[PDB]
């Protein structure tokens, strides 16, 4: 929510359920993934992703 | 040791790779067992034992 945060490079949410325990990763636009682990990392994560 | 490497492991297990004659794992043998050239005997036995 943040003092008014909101998208500053378009952003691509990919969701599918699986049995298997919950994970996250993501991708910069340098050819780059990144292992997240459980999705509480995610949120911060993606504005620093955009920041950069 | 992390979920890092238990998602490799399951990856593996199930065969996603191409493969046709497979995976598997051996045992690297320890720093210790490196150091005084232990008998085999022992390395079957501690291999069979952790796995």
């Amino acid at each position: 929510r943040g003092s008014g945060i909101v998208t500053r490079c378009p952003l691509v949410l990919k969701l599918k359920k699986q049995p298997c325990e919950a994970w996250a990763g993501r991708i910069s636009y340098r050819n780059t993934e990144l292992e997240l682990q459980d999705p509480g990392q995610v949120e911060k994560e993606i504005h620093k992703a955009q920041n950069v | 040791d992390r979920g890092t490497e238990k998602s490799v492991m399951n990856v593996v297990r199930n065969l996603t790779y191409p493969l046709k004659k497979g995976y598997m794992i051996v045992k690297c043998r320890g720093q210790q067992e490196i150091t005084n050239r232990l008998s085999l005997a022992e390395a079957t036995k501690k291999e069979i034992t952790f796995f």
